[PDB]
């Protein structure tokens, strides 16, 4: 996770008075995930299971559980986002690369 | 005068009736023409059933008339009812009571001739821990609850007796 | 000399031994918790982000 | 022309505005993949301690 720091302050001047709400409501979306993502661990506590082997009288359910679980592929979400919202940045870099030019 | 019984009503007919398992209610110490009122209202919105096994109160009455020995038992008779209901049947019960301070009125009268030496406002010595005993077994357990509504008596309008 | 009757001759309490587990599957949820769970994961909701 | 040199430093600001959405939808995904760990864990484990509890 290569998160990039943010200057709010600088943020807050460069939008467009047509849009803020937008920009506010990103800014909103922003800190709920900040908390949220520090307020559990990355991995949840893989639980034991020699205490499942032994202290449960079910055979094959103790273990095809842990072989199953194992065998488990969560999927993660792809980002199929992430270069969208560049594909508009350079654009715009574009379209503001040649107004300091013309300044 | 303020309104206990008109809200227990009020409950009962919001509550009661839309509920899904069974309801007593133990009038302990209250007028005996209430419990008229409510034995009807109940037979004719069909709560109380007369004629089959649909019926989803029972009820206990011990009322004012009743000498201060009944009016100390009868909130325990309505207690086991619902303790069946909630222990031996798993039901979600609803308990109403009224009025809950009969029960520590009619100990106190009694009390005065058990030859006990009297405690503040001349109430028994043993007050709180009747009403403990009796309260602690108005309770959910872990098999099965009793959604306990219980009308409470103020004296003289002194919410510090 | 249980092996034949394995509650030590219970003779009762089997009637309200199944309420038991039944007042503890209601606490656990009502999935038939003798098999492996299944799943359905949820995606995000996005919208487009850029310059209106 | 110092009011037009200003304008050179704002639009040079301007990369935030798409740093923003980057980092908020990088941790977003993120947030959704770790609660789906908890989904699976937090579901196991249940049908886990229930034949542990009965
Ligand atoms: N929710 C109410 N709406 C209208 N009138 C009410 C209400 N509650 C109480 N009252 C009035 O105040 C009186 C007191 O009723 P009651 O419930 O029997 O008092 P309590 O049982 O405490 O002695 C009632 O006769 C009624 O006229
Ligand atoms: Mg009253």
């Amino acid at each position: 996770l290569a998160l990039k720091t943010i200057d709010w302050v600088a943020f807050a001047e460069i939008i467009p008075q047509n849009q803020k709400a937008i920009a506010s409501s990103l800014k909103s979306w922003n800190e709920t995930l900040t908390s949220r993502l520090a307020a559990l661990p990355e991995n949840p506590p893989a639980i034991d299971w020699a205490y499942y082997k032994a202290n449960v009288a079910k055979a094959g359910l103790v273990d095809d559980f842990e072989k199953k679980f194992n065998a488990l592929k969560v999927p993660v979400p792809e980002d199929k986002y992430t270069a969208q919202v560049d594909a508009e940045e350079k654009e715009d870099v574009k379209s503001c690369a040649e107004w300091v030019s013309l300044s | 005068g303020v309104g206990k019984t008109v809200l227990i009503m009020e409950l009962i007919n919001n509550v009661a009736k839309a509920h899904g398992g069974y309801s007593v209610f133990a009038g302990v110490g209250e007028r005996t023409r209430e419990g008229n009122d409510l034995y009807h209202e109940m037979i004719e919105s069909g709560v109380i059933n007369l004629k089959d096994a649909t019926s989803k109160v029972a009820l206990v009455y011990g009322q004012m008339n009743e000498p201060p020995g009944a009016r100390a038992r009868v909130a325990l008779t309505g207690l086991t009812v619902a303790e069946y209901f909630r222990d031996q049947e798993g039901q979600d019960v609803l308990l109403f009571i009224d009025n809950i301070f009969r029960f520590t009125q009619a100990g106190s009268e009694v009390s005065a001739l058990l030859g006990r030496i009297p405690s503040a406002v001349g109430y028994q010595p043993t007050l709180a821990t009747d009403m403990g005993t009796m309260q602690e077994r108005i309770t959910t357990t872990k098999k099965g609850s009793i959604t306990s509504v219980q009308a409470i008596y103020v004296p003289a309008d002194d919410l510090t007796d | 000399q249980t092996s034949g009757g394995p509650v030590d001759a219970s003779s009762e309490y089997q009637q309200e031994l199944e309420r038991e587990l039944f007042k503890l599957k209601q606490m656990f949820g009502n999935a038939d918790m003798n098999t492996f769970p299944t799943f359905k994961f949820e995606d995000p909701k996005f919208e487009v982000i850029e310059k209106p | 022309i110092d009011t037009e040199k200003s304008q050179q430093a704002l639009v040079q600001k301007r990369h935030y505005l798409f740093d923003v959405q980057r980092n908020n939808i990088a941790m977003a995904l993120e947030v959704t993949y770790r609660e789906r760990l908890y989904r699976v864990y937090k579901e196991v484990k249940n049908r886990l301690d229930y034949h542990i509890s009965v």
